[PDB]
């Protein structure tokens, strides 16, 4: 709930941009990728 | 029943692409691949976390990949039939 | 070798020789199964696929076992119980052996996989 | 290898409960069920949408249901061995 207002499609482009290893963004994976985007940005 | 439907439910899916699944045409396949669903097992994964629910899966395929009613109907039917035979 | 098996109908792939001399199929049901034009698909690692086809008319009776021998085993073909695959010396060896039973319409109805 | 692992990887899972999955003890299984992961196939589904990735699956399992290193190692290894055989 830190990367809210961002669509699943924008979260994906952001995973790609930061070279974060990922699969699709779906309901059961959303929180995990938001945490990985946070861990990345905060380093 | 179609050729694509018959060939998909006849055997384990293994490493088959998204396009091998019934209802997944050129457009719908290109969009699923753009969302990260390169393989048909990734779509089966979504279907399994959605607990094989028809309404939740078909509304998901529509919302995220722009699937029409015929496409979502055909994709769900193939996965349901496949899970009943191989899972 | 770790063993993994799936049976959708009456006929199971009961036993797979790790030395490749045979494949045994068992009718685990109390009913007779028509197996005419059925096929055994054998996949050893990355080797070419091996396909054995059953005769156009064949019946595996309730609770019976049929063994499909590779030519190398020196088995005698006695149709009901024992089938000899004359043109193929081995079922194949390796670290991953997948034996699938396919029905007359091309559906995988059974399998046994040996790993390591 | 444990008995739980051996029974799980030997055959199709169908609608077996989550607890049938190796590494899934009483507490872990309870925590997964309350999160909607009541059957082993729902967890297999998660493993598939994560593209069978070890790091991603083990991290999700630790974050969702408090799985320890040994539990997530065993749940992953059981699902990987199962998917290599039956998918």
């Amino acid at each position: 709930d830190n990367y809210a207002d961002l669509s699943d499609t924008e979260l994906t482009t952001l995973l790609r941009r930061y070279n974060i290893p990922h699969g699709p963004v779906v309901g059961s994976t959303r929180r995990l990728y938001e945490k990985k985007i946070f861990e990345y940005e905060i380093q | 029943t179609s050729q694509k439907h018959r060939d998909f439910v006849a055997e384990p899916m293994g490493e088959k692409p998204v396009g091998s699944l019934a209802g997944i045409g050129e457009v719908l396949g290109k969009k699923l691949e753009e969302r990260g669903f390169d393989k048909a097992y990734v779509v089966l994964g979504q279907f399994l976390v959605l607990k094989k629910d028809e309404d939740l899966f078909r509304e998901w395929l529509k919302d995220t990949a722009g699937a029409n009613a015929k496409q979502s109907r055909d994709a769900f039917g193939a996965l349901r039939e496949w899970a009943d035979a191989f899972l | 070798f770790s063993q993994h098996a799936r049976t959708s109908g009456r006929v199971a792939v009961e036993e797979v020789d790790e030395e490749g001399k045979f494949v045994r199929l068992r009718n685990k049901s109390n009913e007779d199964q028509s197996m005419g034009n059925w096929q055994i698909k054998r996949q050893n690692g990355d080797d070419p696929l091996l396909t054995y086809r059953f005769p156009p008319k064949f019946t595996l009776k309730a609770g019976q076992v049929v063994t499909i021998w590779a030519a190398g085993a020196g088995a005698t073909h006695s149709p009901p119980t024992d089938l000899v695959w004359k043109a193929q010396n081995t079922w194949g060896c390796g670290n991953s052996l997948r034996t699938a039973l396919i029905n007359s319409t091309g559906e995988e109805v059974a399998m046994r996989k040996l790993v390591r």
